[PDB]
């Protein structure tokens, strides 16, 4: 004694206090857990919007891929079939090729001869030169018989037959100075002194040199040099004369067929010579071939092309083939996942049952509230009458 | 625990038959840059082939037991220059003329074979090695030829490279030129009493010891054809890199057949190393 009033009030106000707020915890205990019950509730709800979304992935994937599939095997049987189409066209383009080069080869094998001779001729005109005779193909005669025989085993009657060593290299000069062309020169004077005899001829078979009528011998040795034992066969009695009889042939099959000394045997195709000797031809026109170089061409870049198209039909079909196992993966990690999150769902509507029964448990159970509720107008009583 | 183990059983399990994503993966990582070099090369070439065209010899077999090792090949396509010897292509080219798409065989009866039986589309001279007869030039002739014209005389057949298989037809095509620096050169060599052979001047004309003189107005086909020859080779050897590569590739898919079943029981295997560790997640 004696304690104060105002000091006296604040030691019954503290103990007001002591349960006011001891009423206020059990009312956040209290929403705390009702809380719970409602957070799951939310969770529980997110876990089902998400699964509806995977479940709704796989199936875009599962048809983007299921789909990608039948564009596979339908692009590979296109590739399979369009890669059997270039391969004609480049057997075809090669034939074409071929011919393009014969008939180009040819019409530069006459332009030269057709390009020489009028410039040759027209050099010994002015004078410029002697002892230019010309062609030797023209500077003897043979029986029609024989002129593809002939044409086909001695293509060297296309040769210019000229006497001066020096009056060859005088004409080679011209061509060049003014490109004309090229040419071969039999010269005369270094020209071996031969046997224009008759020879004895196995099987009886006669000699291409014989068969021929020069218009002067001044060039009687010349023809010798060209052919020579050079016998002219039919139908290949000539593998066994040729090749070996005692001595050695070079002889011609009357149709065009070729065994040389040196053990040579040349066959052809579909094309014999024909016109080196006196005795429309086979020629092809500068624009006939012009209009062959021309198509040839085409049929080089419709390759060019139809290769490149081929080309990125392979590099199309090699995307499809890194998307089949890459699609397959994320299909399989959805499902695998998938399979996860419904796992999570069925231990969450586990933990809302058990949550709601911890709340209706301290809802049903209202001891400690009505405890505390009582001791806490009592107070505010006793504060009040004391 | 029983999560590690249950996979690792699985996955070493992948070992002993021999699958690896890890290799598969880095095959196709070549593959593809081979099948995509081959079709470049190739694809690069093509102007080439254009003038290189007499180089192909097309015959249809003639006989099921025809031995077709008995046809070596077109000439052009059978020896090649070295680098150092480029500046007489030229003249090689002109010794050789056409002889240069002769195609070799290995005994005369082949060649008659393919004559008549093989559908020759185009006419062809066929050089057979076992029929085939040239003097060659001899050891004192072109030992003469040297000391006539130093440093500027040489036996075409020395200027080139092919294999002793087929020696009897080069020697055949260049075994009795001399290739010389100039038509002085020539002349000097040619016409000369104990030396008489033919002669090639670098520029490209011809002094045969029988009254023949070639020349006029005329890097050419005999250099596209080594080209072509190169690039031809370079491409099959990619064809053979590659085939290499995809036969090791197409049988590391064997061993990921295997996979159809372990790797099908393994993936829902490997699922689980994280289904146990959710639920190890505390409470």
């Amino acid at each position: 004694e004696l304690e104060p009033w105002d000091l006296q009030l604040q030691e019954k106000e503290s103990q007001i206090q002591l349960a006011e707020s001891e009423l206020s915890l059990l009312e956040e205990t209290q929403a705390k857990l009702k809380k719970n019950v409602e957070t799951l509730e939310e969770k529980i709800l997110a876990k089902k919007t998400h699964k509806q979304e995977l479940q709704d992935l796989i199936l875009d994937l599962k048809k983007k891929l299921n789909s990608l599939k039948d564009e596979r095997s339908q692009g590979e049987k296109n590739f399979t079939s369009a890669h059997l189409k270039l391969k004609e066209m480049q057997k075809v383009l090669n034939a074409h090729r071929q011919r393009a080069m014969e008939a180009r080869s040819s019409l530069s094998k006459a332009q030269n001869k057709s390009k020489v001779l009028t410039a040759l001729s027209r050099l010994q005109k002015s004078g410029r030169i002697n002892g230019f005779h010309g062609r030797l193909g023209d500077l003897g005669v043979i029986d029609d018989s024989f002129d593809v025989a002939i044409s086909t085993a001695c293509p060297r009657l296309d040769d210019v037959v000229v006497d001066t060593v020096e009056c060859a290299q005088h004409c080679i000069d011209y061509l060049r100075k003014n490109k004309l062309g090229y040419a071969r020169f039999i010269l005369l004077d270094r020209l071996r002194q031969f046997n224009l005899q008759p020879i004895s001829t196995p099987e009886n078979v006669p000699r291409l040199f014989d068969l021929v009528k020069p218009k002067n011998p001044k060039f009687s040795n010349a023809f010798y040099s060209v052919l020579r034992d050079t016998l002219v066969a039919q139908n290949l009695k000539q593998a066994n004369n040729v090749a070996y009889g005692k001595k050695r042939f070079r002889v011609v099959t009357v149709d065009g067929k070729l065994i040389d000394i040196s053990g040579t045997m040349s066959g052809g195709g579909n094309h014999v010579a024909k016109g080196l000797m006196k005795l429309k031809v086979d020629d092809y026109t500068p624009e006939e071939v012009d209009k062959i170089e021309r198509e040839l061409s085409e049929r080089e870049n419709n390759f060019r092309v139809a290769s490149d198209t081929v080309h990125e039909m392979e590099e199309e079909l090699k995307k499809l083939r890194d998307h089949e196992p890459d699609l397959e993966s994320q299909i399989s990690k959805a499902e695998m996942e998938a399979d996860s999150l419904a796992s999570e769902l069925t231990l969450a509507e586990q933990q809302v049952k058990e949550a709601e029964m911890a709340y209706v448990k301290a809802v049903s159970d209202k001891a400690q509230l009505n405890v505390v509720m009582k001791n806490l107008e009592r107070l505010r009583g006793e504060y009040n009458d004391l | 625990k029983q999560c590690q183990e249950t996979c690792d059983k699985l996955r070493a399990r992948l070992v002993e038959y021999g699958f690896d994503p890890s290799r598969i993966k880095d095959l196709k990582q070549r593959e593809d840059k081979l099948k995509s070099h081959y079709y470049q090369t190739c694809k690069n070439s093509e102007y080439l082939k254009r003038r290189v065209t007499n180089l192909e010899f097309n015959y249809t077999k003639p006989y099921p037991n025809f031995e077709a090792s008995f046809v070596h090949g077109v000439v052009g396509q059978l020896f090649q220059i070295d680098n150092d010897n480029i500046r007489y292509a030229t003249a090689l080219q002109t010794c050789a003329g056409g002889r240069l798409f002769n195609v070799v065989v290995q005994d005369s009866q082949t060649a008659t074979q393919l004559l008549e039986r093989g559908r020759l589309r185009k006419r062809v001279t066929i050089i057979p090695l076992d029929k085939i007869y040239t003097r060659p030039i001899s050891s004192q002739v072109l030992d003469l030829a040297k000391k006539i014209a130093p440093g500027k005389v040489e036996l075409a057949i020395n200027l080139i490279r092919f294999d002793e298989s087929i020696t009897k037809a080069m020697e055949f095509i260049f075994g009795n030129s001399l290739i010389c620096e100039d038509p002085e050169t020539a002349k000097k060599i040619t016409f000369h009493p104990k030396i008489r052979a033919r002669s090639i001047t670098l520029q490209g004309d011809v002094y045969d010891p029988e009254g023949t003189l070639s020349g006029g107005s005329r890097e050419s086909l005999l250099v596209d054809i080594q080209k072509y020859n190169q690039i031809q080779k370079q491409i099959e050897t990619i064809q053979a890199d590659l085939n290499h590569v995809t036969e090791e590739l197409q049988t590391q898919y064997a061993t990921s057949q295997k996979t159809k079943t372990i790797q099908s029981d393994l993936n829902l295997s490997l699922h689980k190393l994280d289904l146990a560790k959710r639920n190890l997640d505390a409470n």
